[PDB]
RNA sequence: UACUCGAGUGGCGAACGGGUGAGUAACACGUGGGUGAUCUGCCCUGCACUUUGGGAUAAGCCUGGGAAACUGGGUCUAAUACCGAAUACACCCUGCUGGUCGCAUGGCCUGGUAGGGGAAAGCUUUUGCGGUGUGGGAUGGGCCCGCGGCCUAUCAGCUUGUUGGUGGGGUGAUGGCCUACCAAGGCGACGACGGGUAGCCGGCCUGAGAGGGUGACCGGCCACACUGGGACUGAGAUACGGCCCAGACUCC
């Protein structure tokens, strides 16, 4: 009665990462762009639907995105300070 | 703590005879004091207050206990007044008085307090014990032969017992079916005012 | 080390324990991982109840019972199931059932009449 | 230092710090030797002593003086520098 | 004598448990995610082992310095204390190279191959306990993020490692975390930067409810240990009953 020497690792579903859609308003850095996100949150008390804007700094290696483009992003591990986002593909150019 | 003061006094003030068979109420139906003869202005608070006074001073419960009972009954799904009266009629002292072994509620209170009774074989000497369904109430041997208990049990031809209580044996055994409903409590006075006072 | 413990509950005079799985560094009344059973020593047969499946899983993982927990496990046969010496023997002495209130009701009716 | 075992711990800690300090300084000296040799630019010597410094990194991580991952990082940087130069 | 055991060397513990709410308006807390960016002693379960050599010292004995605290020298001894080497090829690097999944760096197939390398320890005969490398669990963490919960423009501009890029350094890990160069950026009326106050929550009190107030007990996190800095040992350190320095205070 002798068993295997190596036990395979356990299978885990690889994690879901947040996705973001937005407009590029500052393509003026090196390899990094600044993009806002839209959301519709109901006011905690009054209940009126309120839109707010959040600026986000992403990293694009090739510098392929111009200023004012509808873009998609995903969450990433920190690449620098203030940089937790990445450019995947320029969804709609303008 | 119990109340020890005179009993016909509170019936006098409250306008309703509580013990039932005394002569003092009839020979003095008016409220006590120097100015018990004075004409009194009417007030809804006076009505609701005196109603509670009749209920509590008929049953013996104190204000904190009665308020807790009211909160319990209001929490209960039934109508608040009905739940009130059935809870206050589930007390051991009231059950004993109703079964006839006590000539009065004070009799029942003291006779339960001194541990002359036992429910389901356990020596229960507390008056505020609430009788549940299917309880068998018996007496202990030392109290079975004692002179006043014997007198009361042998001469027991007074007021009839209700349906849910039933005395069955010469040993003065008590047995209960169900918690009473508003027809079977059949104590005087009214419940709506009791409820409104605490709803204030 | 992850261990299987007991935690105090209940009032001053009568302790009532939960068979619990926690880390050794946690405090007795601290946070728990899984409530596995219970133990009331204040009763004549000393009520004991335990989830056999979760007990077996945790033991297989590597949990280490404390002495009272091991005694309980031996009583309920889950330790014996895990190891395999006698086999899963139920040594539990269940609470003696109490005669029904309605049955005493009818018996009293019959005796008095 | 009020309790007995903790005084004993003071003594043992001083001893352990002396030992670890010696080992760390030896590793540091060997790394500096390599760095100077490669910045000078002699691939032969760089290799012959890179082997030695790598052994020292591994057998210093083997005593618990430094973490295995740190030893791996240092070997990686060392070999990358030599290979590139 | 070794039943037994003062002091001593060596392991493990001492980072848990217990206390307080000073500080902190902050990823500190609550909730929900990520880690293809990560560590984890003791516990459980597989695989492979556990070879050979060596110097010294505490304790003891002799002696000195000191009021004390403590401490210097000689001589002497042991180990699961310390230090060499052989093997590991499951591990770590470097080079070449295949397949596959992607969420881009990239991951996974103990991929294949070539080169270099990485350890161990014995005691006890009694329900017998240990040691090393490595695969996998469980546990306990670290780091990053969305959203949420105070007052005050009679506080409008703030920021120069500050924002970003490359090479090096560092860490368990990514990252201006640090550094050299280059670009001149980054945050702000959806209130930056200031000022005041305050541990946060599960919960508690009130109220028909929404809401208002609050954070007593019990429970989970966080911060701190006379004040202010610092690192060492360690799997793990705000190290309350540890160390070093500078202070205020008490004592010899």
């Amino acid at each position: 009665q002798k068993g295997p020497k190596y036990t395979p690792a356990a299978e885990k579903p690889r994690g879901r990462r947040k996705t973001a859609i937005g407009y590029v308003v500052s393509d003026k850095m090196q390899k990094t762009i600044v993009v806002e996100l839209e959301d519709r949150k109901s006011h905690p008390l009054y209940g009126k639907i309120i839109r707010t804007t959040k600026k986000v700094k992403a990293h694009d290696e090739n510098g392929e995105a111009g200023i004012g483009d509808r873009v998609s992003l995903m969450e990433t591990r920190p690449l620098s300070a203030t940089k937790r986002w990445r450019l995947v593909e320029i969804l709609e150019k303008a | 703590a119990r109340y020890t003061g005179p009993a016909t006094r509170k019936s006098r003030r409250l306008g309703v005879d509580l013990v039932g068979g005394d002569q003092s109420f009839e020979k003095r139906p008016y409220p006590p004091g120097q100015h018990g003869r004075a004409r009194i202005k009417e007030s809804e608070y006076r009505q609701q207050l005196q109603e509670k006074q009749k209920a509590r001073f008929s049953y013996g419960v104190m204000e904190k206990q009665f308020r807790r009972y009211y909160e319990e009954a209001n929490r209960q799904p039934g109508k608040t007044g009905d739940n009130l009266l059935r809870i206050l009629e589930s007390r051991l002292d009231n059950v004993v008085y109703r079964a006839g072994l006590a000539r009065t509620r004070r009799m029942a209170r003291q006779l339960v307090s001194h541990g002359h009774f036992l429910v389901n074989g356990v020596k229960v000497d507390i008056p505020s014990y609430r009788v549940s369904q299917y309880d068998i109430i018996d007496v202990k041997e030392k109290s079975l032969n004692t002179l006043p208990f014997q007198i009361a049990r042998e001469t027991a031809g007074e007021r009839p017992i209700p349906s849910w209580l039933q005395v069955v044996g010469e040993r003065q055994r008590i047995l209960v079916h169900q918690l009473p409903e508003r027809a079977q409590i059949d104590v005087p006075l009214t419940e709506q005012l009791i409820v409104e006072l605490y709803s204030k | 080390a992850v261990k299987i413990k007991l935690t105090r509950l209940g009032k001053i005079r009568n302790p009532q324990y939960r068979i619990i799985v926690a880390d050794a560094r946690t405090r007795r009344d601290g946070r728990a991982i899984e409530v596995i059973g219970r133990y009331h020593p204040k009763e004549e047969p000393s009520l004991i109840q335990i989830d056999s499946e979760r007990a077996q899983y945790w033991l297989g993982v590597g949990a280490q019972p404390t002495e009272p927990v091991l005694a309980l496990l031996k009583i309920t046969g889950d330790w014996q199931k895990f190891k395999g010496l006698p086999g899963a023997e139920g040594t539990l002495k269940v609470k003696e059932p109490k005669p029904s209130k309605l049955d005493l009701f009818n018996a009293a009716l019959a005796e008095a009449e | 230092a009020n309790i007995k075992s903790q005084i004993k711990r003071i003594r043992t800690n001083e001893r352990r710090r002396l030992r670890n300090q010696s080992v760390k300084s030896s590793l540091r000296t060997a790394i500096r030797g390599f760095r100077e040799a490669v910045d000078a630019g002699d691939k032969d010597k760089a290799s012959e002593l890179l082997h030695a410094t790598s052994r020292k990194l591994d057998k210093a991580a083997s005593k618990g003086v430094i973490h295995p991952n740190q030893a791996a990082n240092k070997k990686s940087a060392l070999a990358l520098a030599l290979n590139k130069l």
